[PDB]
């Protein structure tokens, strides 16, 4: 049994956000909804499909029928930006199941495209029998980004480490991604590329040995 | 009020075991299930199981049965989660949660979670206290405005946080961008700091990043040349 949630929803303040939780015969189950902010533990915002817990604004409303449960947040405020999880009990497996989670983005400023800076491994690091590619991403909004690395036109997922976006002094976001290689890996390929995808657009930079 | 008080952050080496606690207050401990949920960094919530403090009955999730153990001590209103054979992919925040959402029908006889603990961070790593290696990020102008260049310093594989970086002993602050550290599978941290400077100045002016890692008593003043 699996609950399907859209990975992300974006709205402007004052608009209404709708987060779906797809599951077979989920209308027969009682759905609870959790809100989690960064530096928050999960908090109940909807219980029993549509009931409103204590202290939760009436803007938070849920519904459930058929194969879809929906969390509806009216008059969205900036404080509503969070990850939302639907939860269900699957009696056939005796498992509590969470949805994959939906990140609700509240758009508080116009979109800003990322600036990507890619550094090759230094000669000094190679002499230490290591090689690190540094991909620096800055000046983007919203603060959600996905990084992919390639080599000679081929995906690379081993050795990739990416930070989550963090706010800059100018209130845009920044992030960084590192690719750890051996000296031979770096020296054997044409080139490596850092591919940064943001809001349906991608910026790719490429470096090559010597 | 109803609260669950969880134990503090843990740093474990691979292969070890860890036992985190969840103490109830503001309600009767034996009245509700305690559920356990873990969340790897940047991932979603992952249900591990529940225990009923009254009977001690357990319900282990498929993914966690056999290598975790849920227990409880009703005398001190505390539940425990023990994770064995720790691996790097066991790095997560481990939550406990009270099952205060009683069922409304005997059709769907399930007690759902209402109040959550604040979580216990467990980081599994071969990491010890370690000073960083500092490497130069030689100047390039491919992603900066016209007539300017970006150069930097890679501060690699240190533990624990923090590392502070200045430039030319504080004389250089304008156009400095120090990115927050990444935490890697090794459990070691790495960060980068870049400064955007005039291209003409590369022959005239010396650029030094001043790296300070107090927890290991390491300082490096790395000069960054155009190469």
């Amino acid at each position: 049994s699996v609950l399907t949630q859209p990975p992300s929803v974006s709205v402007a303040p004052g608009q209404t956000a709708r987060i779906t939780c797809g599951g077979n015969d989920i209308g027969r189950k009682s759905v609870h909804w959790n809100q989690q902010k960064p530096g928050q533990a999960p908090v109940l915002v909807v219980c029993y499909d549509s009931d409103r817990p204590s202290g939760i604004p009436e803007r938070f409303s849920g519904s459930n029928s058929g194969n879809t449960a929906t969390l509806t947040i009216s008059r969205v405020e900036a404080g509503d930006e969070a990850d939302y999880y639907c939860q269900v009990w699957d009696s056939s497996s005796d498992h509590v199941i969470f949805g994959g989670g939906t990140k609700l983005t509240v758009l508080g400023q116009p979109k800003a495209n990322p600036t990507v800076t890619l550094f090759p491994p230094s000669s000094e690091e190679l002499q230490a029998n290591k090689a690190t590619l540094v991909c620096l991403i800055s000046d983007f909004y919203p603060g959600a980004v996905t990084v992919a690395w390639k080599a000679d036109s081929s995906p690379v997922k081993a050795g990739v480490e990416t930070t989550t976006p963090s706010k800059q002094s100018n209130n845009k976001y920044a992030a960084s991604s590192y690719l750890s290689l051996t000296p031979e890996q770096w020296k054997s390929h044409r080139s490596y590329s850092c591919q940064v995808t943001h809001e349906g657009s991608t910026v790719e930079k490429t470096v090559a040995p010597t | 009020q109803v609260q669950l008080v969880q134990s503090g952050a843990e740093v474990k080496k691979p292969g070890a075991s860890v036992k985190v606690s969840c103490k109830a207050s503001g309600y009767t401990f034996t009245d509700y299930h305690i559920n356990w949920v873990r969340q790897a960094p940047g991932q979603g919530l992952e249900w591990m199981g529940w225990i009923h403090p009254n009977s001690g009955d357990t319900n282990y999730a498929q993914k966690f049965q056999g290598w975790v153990t849920m227990t409880r001590d009703t005398a001190i209103s505390t539940a425990y989660m023990e994770v064995n054979g720790l691996k790097s992919d066991d790095t997560a925040v481990y939550y406990c949660a009270r099952a205060g959402l009683h069922p409304t029908t005997t059709e769907y006889y399930y007690y759902g979670m209402d109040v959550w603990g604040q979580g216990t961070t467990v980081t599994v790593s071969s990491a010890s206290f370690k000073g960083p290696s500092v490497f130069p990020l030689a100047p390039s102008s491919k992603s900066t405005s016209g007539g300017t260049a970006a150069l930097g310093c890679l501060v690699k594989d240190y533990f624990p946080e923090p590392v502070t970086v200045s430039w030319n002993s504080g004389a250089l602050t304008s156009g400095v961008h120090t990115f927050p550290a990444v935490l890697q599978s090794s459990g070691l941290y790495s960060l980068s700091s870049v400064v955007t400077v005039p291209s003409s100045s590369l022959g005239t002016q010396t650029y030094i990043c001043n790296v300070n890692h107090k927890p290991s008593n390491t300082k490096v003043d790395k000069k960054v040349e155009p190469k």
